[PDB]
RNA sequence: GCUGGCGACCAUAGCAAGAGUGAACCACCUGAUCCCUUCCCGAACUCAGAAGUGAAACCUCUUAGCGCUGAUGGUAGUGUGGGAUUACCCAUGUGAGAGUAAGUCAUCGCCAGCU
RNA sequence: AGUAACGGAGGAGUACGAAGGUGCGCUCAGCGUGGUCGGAAAUCACGCGUAGAGUAUAAAGGCAAAAGCGCGCUUAACUGC
RNA sequence: CGAAAGCUAUUUAGGUAGCGCCUCGGACGAAUACCAUAGGGGGUAGAGCACUGUUUCGGCUAACCGAUGCAAACUCCGAAUACCUAUGAGUACUAUCCGGGAGACAGACUGCGGGUGCUAACGUCCGUAGUCAAGAGGAAAACAAUCCAGACCGCCAGCUAAGGCCCCAAAAUCAUAGUUAAGUGGGAAACGAUGUGGGAAGGCAAGUCGGCCUGCGCGGAAGAUGUAACGGGG
């Protein structure tokens, strides 16, 4: 499961998400991509999920390029506690989403099977994807 | 040869509020720079554009813009997507 | 049981005096804990950087010399 | 010279203090009240803020 | 037309690479006796010099090569009024950062000497 | 400017007659090379890009007229304000 | 005429004291505020990778190079607002100072910016604006805190606001052009599907094929006294 090895920080403020994914929104590393049109968290659990499916489905052909890295820590409180006693626990890791930003590009496949692996791997995500290929300007 | 049929892009027409207005009606602005003249700004239709932008030679070669009795030598040099959907919203045009 | 809790109280650093305005020679003009500004012409430097005026004049601000300093000083 | 008059349409109890005091700083009193005032810069400023519950002819 | 000193300004003014100068000025250069130095050393700081050379340096000229500067248009954000509630939309005012076209091998003041 | 929580992270309850004043003077760290032990690192000598060194002590704001580092003489670490 | 539920201290925490906020008297009148113009300093929103950290793929021999992301306690940058000063128009018993008398120091909700919690709570803690408190009238079925609006008294007079005009119940069974067949309207997701209206394109030769972008609908959809998720009739 995808972490930092090591933080300035254990504890993050909540903060908000809010805006497009101006950055990481172009075909960059390979042939055919899969893009967020929607915004969300993505933990590392499905990071691996997506990847393993996809991976699954590409017999081990090309190669797949996660673009997305979890890095953001996420506290809860245990289980029948009340509601001081300063922060709680670091439990899992996120990626933020906004859309537009993509997530997987894979490279050396003809386009149909890329669909499949890819319409394999959107059904485990939380948010609403779309299919992009590489263009000149 | 590619041709895209222009109109002439004013103030009280540019900024956000206007430029947010011609995109609801299926126009797309656009600014034509280089030479020894001054800039042109410029609307031009959306679907005539998107048909354009997929020839790989409409990247290439000088591309004619008659925004009315004018026709203008240009290169594209610089387009904006949505980062959503890929809807084109500006293009650069270098007088070629 | 946290081990956090403290903090320091305030010290109200800051202009006091902005461009344009007068002054009567010993008011303060900047209470900072570093030269965030430096002394120009009527202006004198206390012990903790404090930027003061010892004429009586207009302040007005710049940014002068080759490190590209900030400088407040007193016109007359 | 150039004259205006304003008349003030809307309610203006619950706006913000220099919307209150905009009104009052033109000279309009209620709703339907209608005032002449000179058409300077300054008098254009305090009419921009409240262009939500006046109307100018 | 080549200089020396003191400033304004603080890269469109800077680094790089190349080329040029020795009447004058400046620099290297000679000797350490005296003045004056070196936690050792005439290296540097000094003093008395004038056989040399423009080698090093400085200074002035060339080229965007690296840097620096930089629109227009669009986009993000945002005050006020209204509508929606996952952070947007509409009216009105405002408006970047990044990137693109393009620009730069400096301008000026006071003084003294040389031709 | 100020601004709360059994909100997120760190320090203090000292040190110094020089580690204070003053005149004069100096410039770090890092790398490559050639050098008896001696090696990746002691001490030299020479080069290219450099603020990434330092500050008695935590962090921040600062620091070329260096506020960093030395040497001689000194007590302004004065009294009234 | 008209508050506060704050700051600071307290063997203080549901008490009290100084300051802030109310009222009366005196002095003094433009010094005051709103707006325009002019002069200022920021390090937030956004953005970026120059530092401090962290992340992906490649090249070369941990580090340098190329391409690629992220940040409350990173910044080569950088607003809108807000704040400070001077000058000027118009409109306002404005601002200051000196005395008598206080109450109050349990707040609440709604919107915007956040911390905490599970971006849970009619939760909890700050900033900032509105309302209630201490405010009646109209609308939201009923409904302190939402929307419109601030009640000196009287009238079997008139115009409007928010919201509305088939009946209960005042006013259009009004006019023009469309969509829906689900009582959708009048409660809810991933996902599924030849429902139906519109648009920009393609392949093949009486047309046919399947693909995108869209308006409105369908399934997904189970609870306990009685229909009961339009107030009702409809
Ligand atoms: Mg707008
Ligand atoms: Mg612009
Ligand atoms: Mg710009
Ligand atoms: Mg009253
Ligand atoms: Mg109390
Ligand atoms: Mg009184
Ligand atoms: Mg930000
Ligand atoms: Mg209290
Ligand atoms: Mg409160
Ligand atoms: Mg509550
Ligand atoms: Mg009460
Ligand atoms: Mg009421
Ligand atoms: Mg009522
Ligand atoms: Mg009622
Ligand atoms: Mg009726
Ligand atoms: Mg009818």
């Amino acid at each position: 499961m995808l972490q930092p090895k090591r933080t300035k920080f254990r504890k993050v403020h909540k903060g908000r998400n809010t805006g497009l994914a101006h950055r990481g929104s172009t075909v960059s590393f390979g042939s055919i991509a899969i893009k967020a049109t929607e915004r969300g968290r993505m933990t590392a659990r499905q990071i691996e999920a997506a990847r393993r499916t996809i991976s699954r489905r590409i017999k081990r052909g090309g190669k797949i390029f996660i673009r997305v890295f979890p890095d953001k820590p996420i506290t809860e409180k245990p289980l029948e506690v009340r509601m001081g006693n300063g922060k709680g626990n670091v439990e899992y890791w996120v990626c933020e989403i906004k859309p537009g930003k993509i997530l997987y590009e894979i490279e050396g496949v003809n386009e149909d099977l890329a669909r499949e692996a890819f319409a394999l791997a959107a059904a485990k995500l939380p948010f609403k994807t779309t299919i992009v290929t590489r263009t000149v300007m | 040869n590619f041709v895209l049929n222009a109109q002439a892009r004013a103030e009280d027409k540019q900024g956000k509020g206007a430029s947010r207005r011609l995109r609801r009606e299926s126009l797309v602005p656009a600014i034509i720079y280089g030479g020894n003249a001054e800039p042109v700004a410029v609307t031009l239709e959306l679907r005539e554009l998107v048909k354009a932008l997929e020839s790989n030679a409409f990247f290439e070669e000088v591309v004619e813009i008659k925004v009315g009795d004018k026709v203008e030598n240009v290169k594209i040099q610089a387009l904006q997507r949505h980062p959503a959907k890929n809807t084109p919203m500006h293009a650069d045009f270098k007088r070629a | 049981s946290t081990k956090n809790g403290r903090d320091s109280n305030p010290k109200m650093l800051g202009v006091k005096v902005y461009g344009g305005q007068t002054v009567t020679a010993g008011n303060i003009i900047v209470r900072q804990r570093g030269t965030e500004f430096h002394a120009g012409a009527n202006v004198g430097m206390g012990r903790d950087h404090t930027l003061f005026a010892t004429a009586d004049g207009v302040v007005k601000f710049e940014v002068k010399g080759q490190f590209g300093r900030r400088y407040v000083k007193v016109e007359t | 010279m150039k004259t205006i008059k304003v008349t003030q349409t809307k309610s203006s109890s619950h706006r913000l203090k220099n919307h209150k005091l905009c009104l009052q700083g033109l000279g309009l009193r209620r709703i339907g009240h209608t005032v002449e005032v000179q058409d300077t810069p300054s008098n254009r400023g305090m009419i921009n803020k409240v262009y939500y519950m006046v109307s100018v002819e």
